[PDB]
């Protein structure tokens, strides 16, 4: 029933690389690190592969969800009582046909073909677990988010979830400490203030004098939304200019970002790590802004902090972009994938742990005779969806 | 008098506040960050650690390198019972080395969920590695609560025979 351009339908194979201390690589109890893309065995073809902070969620062609990684807060949405079960792909018991998934640091969301949203795990703030849908309570199994309207897209930051409805309304829930929910006053940022967590955990609409949206994206602690008119709105953390020049380190009130006022430009994609943002326009050009350390902007060596989207010139036409905590990626129209940023966790796929201040094409045995369909990255690992 | 600036970093809810409280006035040296002076008596004289509880400001604040500048040592803390808190350890480690260089750093695995005795499996992964000195700690019996400070003190003073009294 529901549909959105963000939905993925091309069947592929899942590859992972980086650190796997808690099972996020999905390669078994003793594979703690992969310097180059490694094939993950899944019983079916996969259409979407998302990296949470320390876990991975894959969606099969048939609409079944598989997960692996840290399940301490219930993020995997399945029983991992047996030692090692979290280190390999396992099915999420959900008798629904899922069309899209999203993953945060301790939560996972799944969108059903008819527009219902299921969620599991928990949200955390700067003082610990705040709960999932009910105060101070996580859920080890999928629970439905109560909404009286169909949702067409789900997107997750580290500890917040955004849901775009069929009507263009944007609902948000989770941690709003940095303003990433775009509907809570700074006065209630800390666990809802005197009124409590209820306000943060109950899905509520982002109301702007009302503006409707056609797409939305999440960085670690901030959110971008494109209105029906094509205007770019943002809210959340901007201490390193990840939202441009909001005029504040924490943007609680959604703002029409001046740093993104086009004319002939049409922004089509946004991604973000903790302190940087990577976006792309309708012409296949990629741009970055925010903190420059360790080369996460991909603008070359000597790069400095940027407050406006800056063109990443060393890249061919791009079809999609993605960010890890301190790394950036771009998938080209021709099916190649480039990476840049901090190399410490081996997320670059260069084989080395040196930082890359400029985009570098990922190469490896598992990438030969295959095209990259998508890339998603977490705190210490990265996940690729490829096809022959 | 021997005094050291110690930076304490870690995800929220990993027990940083409780950790400091149990070793106890405090003062503000900057925005959103309280400093708690801790004095340890030893066989080499008193040693004071001025503990900066960054409280996530390194992630959300605007002092940039200001949180780490002039730090002589550090403690990176995470929750061994909620391992997603280990996510930023590499970033904290890189930043500390970039801003302070080769300062001594201790990684502390805090057992916050003191209700599940299979932490000797969730923690095994951290005793391994080796780049950083690791210690298992827990609010309750102040298990190894002094270990991190003792290790740092020995490295800072350059006396392997240093002992807390």
């Amino acid at each position: 029933k529901v549909s959105h351009r963000s939905h993925s339908t091309e069947p592929g194979l899942v590859l992972t690389l980086g650190q796997g201390d808690v099972g996020q690589l999905g390669l078994g109890e003793n594979v703690m690190e992969r310097k180059k893309p490694a094939l993950v065995s899944i019983p079916e073809d996969v259409v979407q592969a998302e990296a949470g902070g320390m876990h991975t969620v894959c969606l099969s062609k048939s609409g079944q969800v598989y997960s692996f990684g840290c399940n301490d807060e219930g993020a995997l949405g399945r029983d991992t009582s047996v030692e090692g079960s979290e280190m390999v792909p396992g099915k999420v018991e959900l008798q629904e046909k899922v069309v899209q998934v999203s993953a945060g640091d301790s939560h996972t969301a799944a969108l059903t073909d008819d527009g219902r949203v299921f969620l599991w795990g928990s949200f955390r703030d700067n003082n610990g677990v705040i709960g999932l849908l009910e105060p101070m309570k996580k859920s080890m199994v999928p629970v439905q988010v109560q909404l009286d309207v169909p949702v067409v897209k789900v997107a997750s930051g580290n500890d917040h979830l955004v849901m775009l409805t069929a009507d263009g309304d944007l609902y948000t829930l989770g941690c709003g400490e940095q303003g990433q929910l775009g509907r809570v006053p700074e006065l209630f940022a800390n666990r809802g203030g005197r009124q409590g967590l209820e306000r943060l955990l109950v899905p509520k609409c982002v109301m702007l004098k009302h503006v409707r949206f056609q797409d939305a994206f999440c960085g670690a602690y901030f959110t971008f939304a494109i209105s029906h008119e094509g205007h770019v709105y943002g809210f959340g953390l901007s201490n390193y200019h990840q939202l441009g020049t909001p005029g504040t380190e924490s943007c609680f009130i959604p703002q029409n970002l001046t740093s993104f006022k086009n004319s002939t430009k049409s922004w089509v994609g946004f991604s973000g790590g903790q302190h940087h943002t990577v976006c792309m326009d309708s012409e296949g050009k990629a741009y970055s802004l925010g903190r420059a350390e360790y080369g996460r902007l991909g603008l070359g060596e000597g790069a400095e902090e940027k407050s406006i989207p800056t063109l990443i010139s060393r890249l061919p036409a791009v079809s999609s972009v993605a960010c890890g905590a301190s790394v950036g990626y771009a998938v080209t129209k021709d099916g190649r994938v480039f990476a840049w940023g901090m190399g410490t966790n081996y997320q670059l796929g260069t084989g080395q742990d040196e930082d890359a201040w400029s985009p570098v094409e990922m190469m490896g045995k598992q990438l030969e005779n295959r095209v990259v369909l998508s890339v998603s990255s977490g705190g210490q690992h990265t996940v690729l969806l490829v096809k022959d | 008098q021997v005094q050291f600036k110690l930076v304490l970093v870690g995800d929220g809810g990993t027990g940083k506040t409780t950790f400091v409280k149990r070793h106890l006035k405090k003062y503000v040296a900057t925005l959103g960050v309280e400093v708690h002076p801790l004095v340890f008596h030893t066989n080499r004289g008193p040693i004071k650690f001025n503990v900066w509880d960054t409280a996530g400001q390194e992630k959300f604040g605007g002092l940039r390198d200001g949180y780490y500048i002039q730090a002589q040592c550090a403690i990176i803390m995470f929750d061994v019972t909620s391992r997603v808190t280990y996510k930023n350890v590499p970033n904290w480690h890189r930043d500390l080395v970039r801003v302070c260089e080769n300062i001594p750093i201790v990684l502390c695995g805090n057992k916050v969920d003191i209700k599940d005795r299979k932490v000797k499996a969730k923690s095994i992964v951290f005793h391994r590695k080796k780049n950083l000195q690791y210690y298992d700690i827990s609010a309750k019996s102040n298990y190894n609560f002094e270990k991190p400070f003792l290790w740092l003190a020995r490295k800072l003073i350059g006396d392997p025979n240093l002992e807390f009294v």
